[PDB]
RNA sequence: AGUCGUAAAGUGUACUGGAAAGUGCACUU
RNA sequence: AUAGGUUUGGUCCUAGCCUUUCUAUUAGCUCUUAGUAAGAUUACACAUGCAAGCAUCCCCGUUCCAGUGAGUUCACCCUCUAAAUCACCACGAUCAAAAGGGACAAGCAUCAAGCACGCAGCAAUGCAGCUCAAAACGCUUAGCCUAGCCACACCCCCACGGGAAACAGCAGUGAUUAACCUUUAGCAAUAAACGAAAGUUUAACUAAGCUAUACUAACCCCAGGGUUGGUCAAUUUCGUGCCAGCCACCGCGGUCACACGAUUAACCCAAGUCAAUAGAAGCCGGCGUAAAGAGUGUUUUAGAUCAAAUAAAGCUAAAAAAAUAGACUACGAAAGUGGCUUUAACAUAUCUGAACACACAAUAGCUAAGACCCAAACUGGGAUUAGAUACCCCACUAUGCUUAGCAACAGUUAAAUCAACAAAACUGCUCGCCAGAACACUACGAGCCACAGCUUAAAACUCAAA
């Protein structure tokens, strides 16, 4: 398998605590939604195997931080909600 | 119910591990003599025996030094000793010492024992061969040792009913009719008061778990 | 309906009860965000003290100051307790006078 | 709101570009 | 419920909302003493100290007690039968696992199909079966059936392994919530563990600490809280003037306010009072006009007692559709059927029971083709007052045509019949339907469209009405 290579990244003005700011998609496996806190610019790094390439995009489901719970315990999680279906 | 198999694999793989880790006796029953303490375990022992643990040898510290280890040879114990007037021993028909202790001074036995002078009819496992107890009858000393004559064991053989039990059988007796005036006797011969210290049955104890 | 038609619907089947602005707690803590008027429904006239307050739940609601004369501003903490404004449509939550910063009405 | 002014016939539906309502079709008294 | 208030110009009915009663939590203000009972909001995170030893070594115990309510028909009964206690030689009793049989919460059908869920045979294999609208399968909610029981013991259902470094044991702390008890003492009693035993250990427990949360009993002196328009017990004087303000519902406030502020007095309860919240508290009542019952017939697991039609061929008289009879009221399940002849032909020996089965029938609106005498919305043309006739005449479309497609049933008139109005009231029996306005409103969105328009909704929310 092969290593997996770091690629910095900087994101634009935190939106508010309800719409992301940027999806960074690791290549076919999924993406991370990421919302800052307001006017925070946040400095990221990502790594992502060497052959594959990582892509920071303007989010494609800005709001999915919304869908979720309470945290759990002191763990970072939150709950998680299952969609409403189509 | 969704079965659960990690509690089947966990049970089996803690079966195999203990029985592939089972300790040795030379391992279970070592004792450090300045603190007195348990190596294995890390637990002192009582501090009655502290004086004995310094001073008493235990069986197989005996009967490694003997030929065949000792069978047919006759061993008593010194709390015996010190209790007891009458003889008190085991005569030795089997041993099978731990092969791994560097001194041989550790393992099982079985015997015929002899409490108070009372013989027993069959061989079993000697119980207490790890305790610092043990003593070695000398071969030209068991004639004199093992000397015994039974002295006339007559104890009671009945006793009195508690004060109220016997007014309830007497009441029974007496609305059934009965007339007797023979005290109720509580039958007390097939009772016998067998001393705390005699010899339990060393097949049906435990052993200490490995860790 | 027939003694068989009871049997097979059942027992009546109350809905459950319907939670109000408090969502069935005697109280709620919230942080006032704006203190401003209202206006009664006309049989009546007058200019009704009113505050919007974010919430422990995070809702923000409007809620009617008792009293006369009040000294709440923006940031402040209060106790906001049930009962309907009867004049003022929509305000369902009453400000708990002597609690946190919101103060008893003065004497007179 | 006044401090403002003044004394055969129907019901539906469709179309309506000479529509302050008309015509067409079906119904009611 | 022994009920009460509130819709109207007024009466009656229906219906929602609220008042009066009893608890619990929290908040405001106010609180004297004694005894007892009960006692974080959070399965969020935890500094610190304790909560398991005993015992001549072996063993035994730390698998109990104590805690929590996250998850959730493992708890109950019967059968069989381990481990444990006592017989201790077992006969067997007691206690109770695993296994087999039975029973066992609530909501949602806008969750209707599940998809191998069965049987027979020693097996090989064979059959195609099993559950389900009398609710399977599925989603959501919740500890329960309380001398107590079930489940869990930081998380990954489980715990070899991993995350990671654990008070849901006691005391205590942080965060959070409207919610907020001591970092006390002793094993003297009981219980448990161990010991042959004197005994030892125990944050179980016992005895104390704190808290108006409750109960009980006081108190020589010492009372507060709320209310006073009606429901509902109880206002004097001023101040203010639709302002300030007040109310549970109805409602008050515009210069005489018993309704707001103060003051006086009264009323209720009282070491409390009572503001908010949450419970307790409710369908055997109705369906013509208030919410709720017809298109027709057959069948259907169950339940009940009540065991001149229609289709075909032919034929026609007056002027294709059928005057008289017909003042008839027959046939047909309904819609419908009334020119003549002929041929077939008009189910069923109890009743109720279909959205989902089969037949019909009618009503809209579009789609394909076809006929076109006649009539005819629209569309043209002609004539007319002094905004002609909207209205008369002519022509001709869509269309009118033809195909093929998209409360029941049986018995009663005895009773006060009898909210009214309709249509005199009734019983029994069954199915379907009904639990304020609200078959409300609304486009977050979706489809068609393709920048700007069309079609398509429930719920909240509000109110004391409708
Ligand atoms: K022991
Ligand atoms: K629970
Ligand atoms: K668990
Ligand atoms: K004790
Ligand atoms: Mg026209
Ligand atoms: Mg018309
Ligand atoms: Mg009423
Ligand atoms: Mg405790
Ligand atoms: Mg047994
Ligand atoms: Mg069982
Ligand atoms: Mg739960
Ligand atoms: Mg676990
Ligand atoms: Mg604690
Ligand atoms: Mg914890
Ligand atoms: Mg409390
Ligand atoms: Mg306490
Ligand atoms: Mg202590
Ligand atoms: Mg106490
Ligand atoms: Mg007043
Ligand atoms: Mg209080
Ligand atoms: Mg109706
Ligand atoms: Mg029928
Ligand atoms: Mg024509
Ligand atoms: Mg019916």
């Amino acid at each position: 398998f092969p290593p997996l290579v770091a690629e910095d990244i900087m994101l634009k003005e935190g939106l508010g605590a309800s719409e992301a700011v940027a999806d960074i998609k690791f290549s076919s496996a999924g993406w991370v939604s990421v919302t800052p806190n307001f006017k925070d610019r946040l400095h990221l790094r990502g790594y992502t195997p060497e052959g594959t390439v990582l892509t920071v995009r303007p989010p494609l489901l800005p709001y999915i931080v919304n869908i979720k719970g309470q945290r759990i315990k002191k763990s970072v999680a939150y709950k998680t909600k299952k969609p409403p279906s189509l | 119910v969704r079965p659960r198999l990690i509690a089947e694999l966990a049970r089996r793989v803690r079966a195999l591990r203990e029985q592939l880790n089972r300790p040795r006796d030379s391992q279970l029953y070592a004792v450090d003599y300045e603190t007195l303490t348990r190596p294995f375990s890390g637990r002192r022992l009582p501090v009655r025996a502290w004086a004995d643990v310094r001073r008493e040898s235990r069986l197989l510290q005996l009967l490694g030094r003997l030929p065949l280890f000792g069978l047919g040879r006759l061993v008593t114990r010194k709390s015996w000793l010190w209790q007891h007037d009458e003889p008190c021993y085991w005569r030795l028909t089997r041993v099978r010492p731990d092969y791994t202790a560097q001194n041989l001074d550790h393992g099982k036995a079985w015997g015929i024992l002899t409490f108070k002078g009372k013989t027993e009819s069959e061989a079993r496992e000697i119980e207490h061969v790890m305790y610092h107890d043990w003593r070695l009858v000398p071969k030209h000393e068991e004639e004199a040792f093992t000397a015994f004559t039974p002295a006339p064991e007559d104890s009671l053989a009945s006793v009195p009913y508690p004060p109220l039990l016997r007014a309830m059988i007497i009441a029974e007796r007496q609305k059934n009719g009965d007339t007797s005036t023979e005290e109720p006797m509580l039958n007390v011969q097939r009772i016998r008061m067998e001393p705390w210290d005699y010899p339990a049955k060393q097949e049906d104890k435990g052993r200490a778990k490995g860790t | 309906a027939t003694l068989n038609q009871m049997h097979r619907l059942g027992p009546p089947k109350r809905p459950p009860r319907k939670l109000g602005p408090t969502e069935g707690r005697p109280q709620l803590k919230g942080v006032v965000l704006c203190t401003f008027t209202r206006k009664p429904k006309k049989p009546n006239s007058a200019n009704r003290k009113c505050c919007r307050v974010r919430l422990s739940t995070g809702r923000e609601a409007v809620c009617f100051i008792p009293g006369e004369g009040h000294t709440l501003q923006e940031h402040q903490i209060v106790l906001v307790e049930g009962g309907r404004t009867q004049d003022l449509p929509g305000v369902k939550l009453t400000v708990v006078r002597g609690k946190y910063d919101c103060g008893h009405v003065q004497k007179k």
